[PDB]
């Protein structure tokens, strides 16, 4: 039915991040995927997107620099590979987590699974960007 | 009961608190589902911030939480916990 449920390899370097890492989900094209993630992720099969998204999550709730940006109820979240809660402010109705977005749309023959691709937005941000 | 504040003990609150802290669910789904309940029950205008998103020095264990709540709720004019 769908590009994003077919099974591929994870690829591409990320981006080196800081505190401010979820900070930027709300501005510009969202924030890139760290490196360190990428590190943990590349060469990894996966069945679709999805799984995909749980993997990076986990990987967060693993590595100290990233997770101690989450309090102990996000801490929580992406222990079980949930995607964490945005402040209020960024939640648009029954969207109220952080989204994985892909810069060039995979409708338009961007990748699925090259982190170089990948963007983490907040709702707000995600529903502006695919508006233009 | 599951309709307003008044309809939950204290304790039957904290539970509820606990399950959302801890992320004891089934699916991110359930998770979603129980704070957009939290929301909806406490009517705090800072949301699921009070969960997630403390102000600073805040205390934001499941007791804590539930404290914020019953405090606000009480100076601003709002139904309290059954019992
Ligand atoms: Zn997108």
């Amino acid at each position: 039915e769908s590009k994003r449920n077919k099974p591929g390899k994870a690829t591409g370097k990320g981006k080196p991040v800081g505190d401010k890492w979820l900070d930027d989900a709300g501005k510009d094209s969202g924030a890139p995927i760290p490196d360190r993630i990428a590190d943990k992720l590349r060469d990894k099969e996966f069945k679709s997107f999805d799984d995909f998204r749980k993997a990076v999550w986990e990987e967060v709730s693993k590595d100290p620099e990233l997770s101690k940006n989450l309090n102990p109820s996000n801490k929580s979240s992406v222990s079980k590979g949930y995607s964490p809660f945005t402040p209020k402010n960024q939640q648009v109705g029954g969207r109220k987590v952080y989204e994985l977005h892909h810069d060039k749309p995979i409708s338009q023959g961007g990748e699925v699974y090259d982190m170089d691709n990948i963007r983490v937005t907040t709702p707000k941000r995600h529903i502006d960007i695919h508006r233009g | 009961l599951k309709h307003s504040i008044s309809d939950y003990t204290e304790a039957e609150f904290l539970q509820l608190v606990t399950t959302i802290c801890n992320a004891d669910t089934s699916s991110e789904e359930e998770l979603v589902k129980l704070v957009t309940h939290f929301e909806e029950m406490t009517e705090h205008p800072s949301g699921s911030d009070l969960i997630y998103f403390p102000k600073e020095g805040d205390d934001d264990s499941p007791s804590g939480i539930v404290n914020t709540v019953k405090q606000w709720r009480a100076a601003n004019g709002k139904s309290g916990f059954k019992q």
